[PDB]
RNA sequence: AACCUGGGGAACUGAAACAUCUCAGUACCCAGAGGAGAGGAAAGAGAAAUCGACUCCCUGAGUAGCGGCGAGCGAAAGGGGA
RNA sequence: AGCCAUGGGGGAAUCUGGGCGGACCACCGCCUAAGGCUAAGUACUCCGGGUGACCGAUAGCGCACCAGUACCGUGAGGGAAA
RNA sequence: GGCGUGCCUAUUGAAGCAUGAGCCGGCGACUCACGGUCGUGGGCGAGCUUAAGCCGUUGAGGCGGAGGCGUAGGGAAACCGAG
RNA sequence: GUAAGAGGAGGUAUAGGGAGCGACGCUUGCCCGGUGCCGGAAGGUCAAGGGGAGGGGUGCAAGCCCCGAACCGAAGCCCCGG
RNA sequence: ACCGGAGCGCUGUCUCGGCGAGGGACCCGGUGAAAUUGAACUGGCCGUGAAGAUGCGGCCUACCCGUGGCAGGACGAAAAGA
RNA sequence: GGGCAGUUUGACUGGGGCGGUCGCCUCCUAAAAGGUAACGGAGGCGCCCAAAGGUCCCCUCAGGCGGGACGGAAAUCCGCCGGAGAGCGCAAGGGUAGAAGGGGGCCUGACUGCGAGGCCUGCAAGCCGAGCAGGGGCGAAAGCCGGGCCUAGUGAACCGGUGGU
C-alpha cells in the first residue's frame, strides 16, 4: 500500500538507478542515500518520482 | 490454452517503419584460406562468376588462410587480414583514383 | 425426493508440497554449486567447505567429499573434505 | 502455395545457425522496484531448446 | 458457354469464443464493350549524373510491409525473356 | 503516413510556372498534369480438326439408343431410364 | 457322444433384453498441387542446379546461368570479424 | 418507399392516429423518492468550429509547415418545477 | 355447442347380462399388400450375466406339422428417446 | 438512440438451479524421501521496515516462591529457583538463546559487470548460490555486507508513458 510510495533512486552525473520505496507516514523527506550506479562506485543517488 | 510460448518478448529493433528498407551498401565477408586457394589476381569479376560474392557488393577480406604474393580487388580489409597482406599480397580500396 | 438442510465448507484449500529434505549423502562429490539440502531450520549444519545460503541451505564450495557429524550438543552437522 | 514463414516468432527470436534455437528473456517488464540488481543482470538474455525443434520448424524457408 | 472493363456487394469460415481483421471486393445483381479487350507514351521509375509507353512469362521473395503486432494477410524496383 | 482517386467546403498560376523523391523546411535530381487513339505478345473455350502409360452402358458429359424426352410440382426449377 | 455365449461397431466391460444389418450382383473412402523436413538411391564436388523461354521434334531431344542452394558467423543495429 | 410520390384525405380536431378496460347501474384512496413524459432566457460539463499568448524544425534571410493557451460556443445528461 | 353443485321424469351407465339381427371374420372360388427382417433346428424353474435368457449352467414338459382364438415375453414395431 | 442488426452469455457440481470457488503459504489425511485424489480436516495471504538493513561492543527469557506505596491473579523492582514452554512484524510449521532475541556507536551491500553448479519441473517460470573484477561501510584484526530466521507479500508477452543512449 502507498504512504510508502516506491521511487526509483535516480543518481547525478546524468542518470544510472537503483530502485527503493520512500515512507511518507514517516518523516522521511526525499532520500539521497548512497549507492552504486552501474557505470563507477559508491557515489551518490537520489531520489526522483514513482 | 496459453500461447504458442508467446510469452517471448519481441526485441527486432528497427523491424522497418513502412515507407521500406533501408537502401544500404551489404557486404560480404571471405577469408583468405580462399584467397589461399588461387594464386594470380582476385578482383571482382573473377570472384563474382567463379568463388563466392554472387553480385553483392562490398567484400571484406578476412579470416585466416595464406599469404601469397598475389593481387586482391576490394574495397575493405579487416586489420588481420591487412596482415595477411603484409606477408605477402596487394591492398586495393574503393577502386577509383 | 426431498433432501432436508445441508452445509458446506472453506477446508478445500491446501499448500502445495514444495520439494523438500537433503540431495547429498556420505560420498558424493559436489562441485561448487551443487546444493545438498533443502531444509527449514537447523536440522543439519554447515561446517568445513560448506555454505549456507538465505532459505536455510546446505551447498558446495569445493569438489568435496560428503560426510556427516553427529554432535547432540549442538546439534547435527554437514562436513565436506574433498583432497588435500 | 509457397508456406509463409511466420512473421511474429521471426520478428522476435534467435537460433544460432547450427540449429540451437535460443530465445530472450522475459518477467522483465513492469517490476524493477523492490527487486535487485541480481534479477538485472540475469534478465539480459535466455536459453531453450526441444519444443524450439518445432520452433525450428515454424521459422521455416528461410530457416534463420 | 468461357474470357472482359467498370457500376453495387454479401454470409458461412479462420482466429479453436468473437466485433478490429479474414473469407474477398470473392461468389452474386446490373450494364456495356470486342476478338480480344482492358490498358497505354511519363507531374514516370528511383540513387547512380540509372533506365525510358502498354499488356505477358520468369526470378526478385512469402521478400519489403501489415495486424486484439493473434489468426493471418501480403506487394514494387532490379534483372533473365515475350 | 506518403501517391493516386473524390463527396463537401475554402479555391492558383502559366516555366524561379507545377507535382514527386513517404509528415514537413533547406540542398540536389525526376518529369510537364488536369482532353484524346494504338496493333503485338496476355485471357478464355459455343466451335473445326488433332492427340492420350483417358472410360467402356452403375463407368463415361446429365444425355452411347428421339435427353433436356419421361415424369415431379401451378411455379422457379428437379431430373431418370434404356 | 466329449467340446462351443454369432459378426461389426461401441465400450473399464457384451449372448446381451445397446446397434448397423433379409438375402446377393455391382459403386464406394488416406490421392495430389506448392513448400518444408528426415532418411534414401545416384551425377557432383567447394561446388550444385537453371526458371520463363528458344532451337528442334511428330512420343526426339539439346540450348538457354537470371536466380535459389554452399563456404562466417557474432550484435536487434551501426557494424566487429573467427572472433 | 433510398426516393419520386403515395395512402390518410377531393378528410379538417364532434376529424384522423395510439394505448388502455370492454354493456349498462354504483366507484376510483396513498407517493415525484426512481424512471419516463412534460415545462424552463440561471448555473455545470461537453463535439466540430473561432481564436491566437507561448513553442518547435529549418534556411544567412524573406519565409513554408506543424504543436498550440485564455475566452466564446448548442443538442444532450445534471439543475428548478409540474 | 363455456366449468361446478342439486332435485324431478327416463334409460342397459351400472347389478348381470341373455336372445336375436345384417355386416366383417370362418369354408370354398378369382386376385393379392405392408412395416420388421443376421441367422435360426426358437418351451420351463433355480440361479447366472454390465443388473430383465429358448441360447450359460444344475436342471424341467413334451412325436412332426399345422388351424381358430387370447394377448404375457422376445427389454415389442413406430425415433439415430418429444 | 432495443425500432432494428450482430455477437458475448466461463468453468463448478455424487443428474442441474442457489451459495461457494479458481493464485500462494502453514500443517494433517501421506501408508518413515518424494509424492498423491475428496462439497475429506483446521487455517492464513495480496501488506511490511531508512530501520524492522547493515559491522562491531554488550546483556538474556517465560515463568516459580518469598517481598513491597498506588497497583495489587498482571503493573514495577529485589532476592533466589528457572537451560529455552519467552521473544523472534502479520498463518502455522519448523528452527532458535554457543541468537536469529533486547540496547548502542559509525554508517547505508533492498551495490556494478558476472556467474561455477545444483533443487525443481513438460514447457515457461520459480530457486540456493562458491568464487571473480570495481568500489565502499564496519571492526585493531580474523572477517562480515548482492536486504530482514525462514516457508505467501505475485502477473509472460505484446499496446503505451516518463527520464535517458
Amino acid at each position: 500500500v502507498r504512504i510508502k510510495l516506491l521511487l526509483e533512486c535516480t543518481e547525478c552525473k546524468r542518470r544510472n538507478y537503483a530502485t527503493e520505496k520512500n515512507k511518507r507516514n514517516t518523516p522521511n523527506k526525499l532520500e539521497l542515500r548512497k549507492y552504486c550506479p552501474w557505470c563507477r562506485k559508491h557515489t551518490v543517488h537520489r531520489e526522483v518520482k514513482i | 490454452g496459453r500461447s504458442t510460448t508467446l510469452m517471448r518478448l519481441p526485441k527486432r529493433g528497427m523491424q522497418g517503419q513502412v515507407p521500406g528498407e533501408i537502401k544500404r551498401p551489404r557486404y560480404q565477408g571471405v577469408n583468405l584460406k580462399d584467397l589461399a586457394r588461387f594464386e594470380g589476381e582476385v578482383t571482382p569479376e573473377l570472384l563474382v562468376r567463379a568463388g563466392l560474392l554472387k553480385k553483392g557488393y562490398r567484400l571484406k577480406i578476412l579470416g585466416e588462410g595464406e599469404a601469397k604474393p598475389l593481387k586482391v580487388v576490394a574495397h575493405a580489409f579487416s586489420k588481420s587480414a591487412l596482415e595477411k597482406l603484409k606477408a605477402a599480397g596487394g591492398e586495393p580500396v574503393l577502386l577509383e583514383a | 425426493a426431498h433432501k432436508k438442510g445441508l452445509g458446506s465448507t472453506r477446508n478445500g484449500r491446501d499448500s502445495q508440497a514444495k520439494r523438500l529434505g537433503v540431495k547429498r549423502y556420505e560420498g558424493q562429490v559436489v562441485r561448487a554449486g551443487n546444493i545438498l539440502v533443502r531444509q527449514r531450520g537447523t536440522r543439519f549444519k554447515p561446517g568445513k567447505n560448506v555454505g549456507m545460503g538465505r532459505d536455510f541451505t546446505l551447498f558446495a564450495l569445493v569438489d568435496g567429499v560428503v560426510e556427516f557429524q553427529d554432535r547432540g550438543r549442538l546439534g547435527r552437522y554437514v562436513h565436506v573434505r574433498p583432497l588435500a | 502455395p509457397k508456406m509463409k514463414t511466420h512473421k511474429g516468432a521471426k520478428k522476435r527470436v534467435k537460433i544460432t545457425a547450427s540449429g540451437k534455437v535460443v530465445a530472450m528473456k522475459t518477467g522483465k517488464r513492469h517490476l524493477n522496484w523492490q527487486k535487485s540488481g541480481k534479477e538485472i543482470r540475469q534478465k539480459g538474455r535466455k536459453f531453450v531448446l526441444a519444443k524450439p525443434e518445432a520452433e525450428r520448424i515454424k521459422l521455416l524457408l528461410p530457416y534463420e
